[PDB]
């Protein structure tokens, strides 16, 4: 009774499994090119161990023939092949060649040698000591000849001739195929003179990888006919019994389709079957809810630890050679250096668009909260005595006006008295920004003002809260403090709680701030959003007005296993093995070398991962904090939440900076290619000159603003004839408004000088050096 | 044959319509028009106001002459699209003081039930075979063709009544999500009708979004001398289409099996499948109409002119696309001077290192846009999605764009976007461009001399 | 060469955009309009929501084909003539 | 030479626009809207209006000969006398 059904899903799309997807595959691209080029290095050539003791053996009489030999020796992590070499006497009778050849026989100091000779012809009667070696560069070998003699061509066993058993000839190969039928750490394990070919392995490789995640998707997107697969019994906190007996048992159901390409046609019936694998894993993935997209990760990573350890361990039991080492080294060293930074790239792509749904929705809500709020009526007002009116025509039929998106939470004011009653300069003339500016008053007050008849004041402190504060406003930088007004629950009292303020002078008096703000709740695309009002008074008469709409998603710490937070982990755990890296190097590496550039770039890059996850995990605890406050009353408690998404907007930011900073860095590695290697090195050796002409830069930018705002301060109505026309402001405001009154910031000032820059073709000077330099490199590297 | 498909001055057609209808104010009071329209009460004054004055114009049961050119084809028809109350979840201790909530548009989450007065088509859901109609695409997602709809009459009174009596029974509530207006003109001086489709959409976040589509088509097309010309025109394009996918298939076949290293054989190949492409679609489209016939023996109904204005923009996509790529084709004939050829060897031989720089060029933009799609992607509305993103940033580059907006969304990293796109974008990526293209023009042109004056 | 892309390049958008936009309502607009582009006198805003697709497309590939491989082959070319008439010159 | 040029194209315009246009009023007003132009600031409204034909063509050529030859001119001096300094000095 289980067949299957059809997801039949929206027109909504998942993007956690196409990314999954889109960097499986991309990896693999590189890996393409990276082992296609160490084959060719090792297509069709390469088919202190060696010291100088007496390797040959010439007392012997008709002890030789024409053959070749071969010597096996394992150790840790150390192994060896076979050997092919002959010169003018093409092994003659008894032929003593003291000789030795740039093998790749690392072997260590051990006991383990197994020396076999080819039976050219009957068998020989040779007696040869051992090919001695003693000490040469590091003394590897033991200088002790056992002369064992064998059968033909049979491996005389031997240390630094009928033995057949188990102990012996299965143990010996508990080293030989270890590693080489082991398919996953197989890719840089390769014997020689094998039809592999190093691309037929890493194509089976990402048919294992494409198969378990499209087995895993259809399982937890169509099979689940039993226990809905969904928040019944398969939570998304790890219940060990849910997670991994699926992938095991997609491990175990895919093998048979694994096995049947094993060791032409198979590369095209492999792209087509992942091109398939890939379409359905994508198609089936439009029906995910956010909490299983989680699971099906950890499914997947189990389902690939589990055919790492669990099978394929099991899976056996069925001159010019110094360059080339140092290649092919460099060569796996760039591999595994692809493997770790394709792996970072996945973790922070999914910690930055995890959720890429709400990122188009908040922009809608937060217009439509500004637009249904008239934003510009607000932001318009100069008096204080039309703030009353605005909330009595537009907020209060916004709040208690019953229609979408309820408000959740009553509104409150809240007011600074600043207790240094200013005196207003005469209207007209504005005045610089703000200014005489004392304390901050903290005192309590009753009905009206300052009468304190039995205790405390009836418009108390109400002292900040110690986390969510500093709105930082224009001038100044406030907290979380000041005499709080509810506003009421219903609309009649509302009314009577304004005109209560308006005629006992709550704000007449000292008028330093309001801060009108509550919240909104839109449940169709599940997004929150605060809502901040702010009127700061530089002087009596003088107001400014403050909106800002900022709209969040309200995640959990207490949710479980959240994918912010395995991102955050994951994220944590790369800053951590970077920074040991690093920290590694620098202490071994000599000291002092923050003296160049190449150790400062690895220390931002640790900062900015350990601040996205700090961020990113703080922004949890702290809406989990606030919710857990919220929920446990809400009769007239406000419980604000701007720190949770001022904490969502720095920890996106975060990422988006790190994600930029990956890109980057995936940009400069394009040199490998032949001919691209050019451009970035131009880059780098044309910095001392770009440096100079960009501090001439600087300075005749700097001339020209000092130039170019020392007459439109005269903005008045006439400037004059030729500064008027041979001027130029950045774009923006094509007719100038002038008059740059309380308005000359630094922003304005850099726009104008680096757009007058371009302008006047002063950036174009670069292409007179770059070119230059691109003449000279490419004249060095095709003559010599 | 595009100078004959691009005919006269019908941009002068189709300006006057939208300026009669997009244009003019939904009151003599109010100053929003349909382009600026900002809550449904406006959309329900729009509806019975300029809507009804730009649709009827007076002159038993006399015809509608908009402009008394502009004849009105049968009658408009109104539509809407609605989600069901209940396709929402709402978090288990929220459910005490809100109860309804409407989830985005779906077609798994729309609503096919009698609602209000149930009497006629307007309260009623009627499929989308029923209707003739075909999905939209509209602005915020994709619309099917199906909903409540109702079809108004040819004077304005009935209209105006039938108007009133859907707003009095309340029509558009919470859960509606968009709404269609359709009719059609003839303006037979002219042979050329037009199709009107008016959309607005209410999402789920709230507000409204209209969108407007007027679309000329030409469906009796053999009148004139010049028809007849165009026809003849036509006919000889097939025959050279038909030469020439003749020639490709012999010239492939016989020999050059690898055939796709040359660049002009790959172009050939490009024109001839959309040119092929652009026939099967005018002779599929051309032979489907059958509407016209329907419509002229009954003329108090809908005329269904949708789908023939959908296809005739994707022929013009096609056409214009072919023409381009046609117009390009010609630099296989421009080498007749040594002055030619070596500006041809030039470009040859730098589309290699241009392509290849190009690559990191794009790379890095697209490091930019993403950036500023995270950063400033929900309050500048210039970079909402990541393809405006894109389009922001090549307007960056030419000048056009307003610093103000860009800095007041985020005081820090406001500055430092715009101050380091420019710098990098203009002192460094447009000089290794230039680079590359002079060493390799010096390098061709020393070559080429040094070789052919030492001969 | 020049002039053949840009006619084919203002051919294009007389045939997507010559209904709609009113700056390329005739040939010889279309052509003022692309010279305008290049001075970033333009709208961008109507020949968007003209056509969502091919609109933005022609635009973009416009300015990228126009700033970066067009006007660096002039400049290439004047540099090298000059460097060559120098070179010439101070030989003689 | 380029102020040659550029008086030469003043003087057109301003015996062309220069009773319709009010930009091109007087000649110092020809001489700030030419310059205003090379940084684009065009109108092109009034210049379209004033004449459909000799009008357009100034503008074109105005601008085709400016931002693409006339203007990359400095340049390639520029370029040629950077290129000798640093060839002489590493010789020396
Ligand atoms: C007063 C003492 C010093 C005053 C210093 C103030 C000077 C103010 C800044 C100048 C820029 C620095 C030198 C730049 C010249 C070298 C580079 C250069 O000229 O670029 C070319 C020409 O550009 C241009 O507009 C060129 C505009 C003119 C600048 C060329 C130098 C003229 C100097 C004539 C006499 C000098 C000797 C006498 C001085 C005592 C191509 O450009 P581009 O493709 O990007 O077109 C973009 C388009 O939007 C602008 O037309
Ligand atoms: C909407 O559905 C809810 C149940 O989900 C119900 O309580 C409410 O009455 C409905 N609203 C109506 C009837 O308009
Ligand atoms: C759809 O077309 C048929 C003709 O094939 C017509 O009879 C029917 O009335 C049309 N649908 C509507 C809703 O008018």
């Amino acid at each position: 009774h289980v067949r299957f059904v059809f997801p039949e899903p929206t027109a909504d799309v998942n993007y956690i499994v196409m990314l999954t997807c889109a960097v499986c595959l991309v990896t693999y691209m590189v890996m393409a090119a990276i082992l296609h080029k160490l084959d060719q290095l090792d297509a069709s050539r390469g088919r202190r161990f060696k010291y100088e003791i007496l390797v040959k053996t010439g007392w012997g009489r008709g002890s030789g023939t024409t053959a070749h030999v071969g010597i096996m020796l394992y150790g840790v992590d150390s192994r060896s092949g076979h050997r092919h070499l002959d010169g003018d006497r093409a092994f003659h009778r008894n032929s003593l060649d003291i000789f030795r050849i740039a093998t790749p026989h690392s072997l260590g100091s051990v006991w383990k040698i197994r020396v076999w000779h080819d039976n050219k012809g009957l068998s020989p009667a040779w007696f040869l000591q051992h090919v001695i070696v003693r000490d040469l560069q590091t003394a590897r070998s033991a200088f002790f000849l056992v002369n064992d003699w064998l059968s033909v061509e049979t491996e005389a066993n031997g240390g630094l001739a009928a033995l057949l058993r188990f102990r012996r000839l299965l143990v010996a190969e508990l080293q030989r195929g270890f590693f080489d039928k082991h398919i996953w750490l197989s890719i840089w394990d390769r014997p020689p003179r094998s039809r592999f070919t190093r691309i037929q392995r890493a194509t089976c490789c990402v048919l294992l990888i494409c198969l378990f995640l499209g087995a895993n998707a259809v399982w937890y997107g169509a099979v689940g006919d039993s226990a809905y697969s969904t928040g019944h019994v398969s939570r998304l906190s790890p219940l060990s019994v849910d997670t991994v007996a699926v992938g095991l048992v997609s491990s175990v159901v895919v093998y048979p389709v694994y096995l049947a390409i094993l060791f032409s046609l198979a590369h095209g019936l492999s792209l087509l079957l992942v091109a398939v694998a890939v379409a359905v894993s994508g198609w089936v993935g439009a029906s995910f809810p956010p909490g299983v997209s989680v699971a099906w990760l950890l499914s997947s990573s189990a389902s690939f630890l589990a055919s790492f350890l669990g099978w394929e361990p099991l899976k056996v039991l069925l001159f010019l050679a110094k360059e080339e080492a140092r290649k092919v080294k460099r060569l796996h060293g760039m591999l595994r250096s692809l493997l770790v930074y394709m792996l970072f790239l996945l973790v922070t792509l999914l910690a930055s668009y995890g959720d890429a749904s709400c990122h188009g929705h908040a922009y809608r809500l937060q217009s439509a909260i500004k637009q249904e709020l008239h934003s510009r009526a607000f932001l318009a007002i100069t008096r204080s005595e039309e703030l009353w009116p605005w909330m009595a025509h537009v907020l209060l039929p916004y709040v208690h006006g019953n229609q979408s998106s309820p408000e959740l939470g009553p509104p409150r004011l809240r007011q600074v008295r600043l207790q240094e009653a200013l005196y207003p300069d005469p209207p007209g003339p504005r005045v610089h920004t703000c200014s005489a500016a004392g304390g901050f008053s903290t005192s309590d007050y009753d009905v009206g003002w300052e009468s304190p008849h039995n205790g405390s004041g009836t418009w108390a402190y109400s002292a900040p809260d110690l986390l969510g504060a500093w709105s930082w406003g224009s001038c100044a930088v406030y907290d979380s403090g000041g005499y709080v007004q509810e506003l009421g629950l219903s609309l009649e009292e509302s009314r009577d709680r304004l005109r209560f303020l308006q005629l006992h002078n709550w704000l007449d008096n000292r008028s330093r701030a309001v801060f009108l703000e509550l919240t909104r709740y839109s449940p169709a695309v599940g997004l929150h959003a605060a809502v901040t009002l702010r009127l700061e008074f530089p002087a009596a008469g003088r107001a400014l007005a403050a909106l800002s709409v900022r709209p969040f998603a309200l995640r959990r710490l207490s949710a479980g296993l959240s994918l912010p937070l395995l991102t955050s982990v994951c994220l944590l755990l790369f800053a951590v093995h970077f920074a040991v890296a690093e920290a590694r190097t620098w202490h071994r590496e000599g000291r002092w070398r923050v003296l160049r550039l190449g150790a400062w770039a690895r220390w931002l890059l640790v900062a900015l991962t350990a601040a996205t996850a700090l961020v990113r995990l703080a922004q949890l605890g702290a809406a989990d904090r606030q919710w857990t406050r919220f929920v446990r009353g809400r009769p007239r408690r406000f419980t604000s939440f701007d720190q949770v998404a001022q904490l969502s907007s720095a920890a996106r930011g975060l990422a988006a900076s790190l994600l930029f900073l990956l890109l980057v860095k995936a940009a400069q590695q394009l040199r490998f290619v032949r001919q691209w290697s050019v451009f970035g090195k131009t880059l780098c050796r044309a910095l001392p000159e770009l440096l100079g002409v960009t501090l001439g830069l600087v300075v005749l930018g700097v001339a020209y603003a000092q130039l170019a705002i020392l007459l439109v301060s005269s903005c008045v109505d006439s400037l004059w004839s030729v500064a008027q026309a041979l001027l130029v402001l950045c774009p923006g405001t094509g007719l100038s408004t002038l008059c740059p009154a309380e308005s000359w910031h630094l922003s304005p000032l850099l726009c104008v000088g680096l757009w007058a820059l371009r302008l006047w073709g002063a950036l174009r000077l670069g292409a007179v050096i770059l070119r230059w330099r691109y003449h000279a490199l490419r004249g060095e590297l095709y003559r010599p | 044959l595009t100078y004959g498909m691009m005919s006269s001055n019908v941009y002068y057609y189709t300006r006057m319509m939208s300026q009669l209808f997009l244009d003019t104010p939904v009151s003599k009071t109010e100053k929003t028009n349909f382009k600026t329209l900002s809550s449904m009460e406006d959309f329900w004054k729009f509806t019975e106001g300029s809507l009804l004055d730009g649709l009827y114009w007076k002159m038993a049961d006399n015809r509608s002459f908009i402009f008394y050119e502009n004849l009105l084809l049968g009658v408009p028809r109104i539509r809407q699209l609605r989600v069901r109350n209940g396709s929402c979840s709402i978090p288990q201790d929220l459910r005490d003081e809100i109860k309804e909530c409407y989830d985005v548009y779906s077609v798994s989450s729309e609503d096919r039930a009698p609602f209000g007065p149930r009497n006629g088509t307007a309260w009623i859901y009627t499929s989308e075979k029923d209707l003739n109609g075909s999905s939209h695409w509209g602005i915020i997602a994709t619309y099917s063709g199906a909903g409540y709809y109702l079809d108004l009459s040819r004077t304005r009174e009935e209209t105006a009544a039938q108007v009133a009596s859907l707003k009095k029974n309340v029509w558009l509530d919470r859960g509606t999500r968009a709404t269609f207006i359709d009719f059609s003109v003839y303006n037979a001086n002219i042979n050329l009708f037009c199709v009107v489709r008016l959309l607005v959409e209410f999402p789920a976040t709230g507000g409204v979004i209209p969108s407007w589509q007027f679309q000329p088509l030409k469906l009796i097309r053999y009148v004139t001398t010049f028809d007849f010309f165009l026809a003849a025109c036509e006919i000889i394009f097939c025959f050279f289409i038909f030469y020439y996918v003749v020639e490709e298939i012999l010239e492939i076949r016989i020999h050059k099996l690898h055939y796709f290293r040359s660049f002009w054989n790959c172009l050939d190949v490009v024109i001839v499948v959309l040119s092929v492409v652009a026939i099967g679609i005018n002779i599929y489209r051309t032979s489907n109409v059958e509407v016209l016939l329907q419509f002229l023996e009954d003329q108090n109904t809908f005329p269904n002119f949708e789908h023939l204005a959908y296809w005739q923009i994707q022929f013009n996509n096609i056409a214009a696309v072919t023409v381009f790529f046609v117009w390009i084709k010609l630099f296989k004939f421009i080498n007749f001077n040594r002055t030619m050829s070596q500006l041809s060897t030039t470009m040859s031989r730098c589309a290699k290192d241009l392509f290849g720089f190009a690559i990191m060029f794009f790379i890095i933009f697209l490091a930019y846009a993403q950036l500023a799609y995270l950063v400033f992607g929900t309050q500048v509305d210039d970079f909402s999605t990541f393809q405006e993103c894109i389009f922001t940033q090549f307007r960056i580059i030419l000048g056009d764009i307003n610093f103000a907006e860009i800095e007041e969304a985020n005081r820090v990293l406001g500055p430092i976007y715009f101050t380091t796109f420019v710098f990098f974008m203009f002192f460094i990526l447009l000089n290794m461009f230039l680079a590359i293209i002079n060493d390799t023009y010096s390098e061709v042109k020393s070559d080429l001399a040094q070789q052919k004056a030492e001969m």
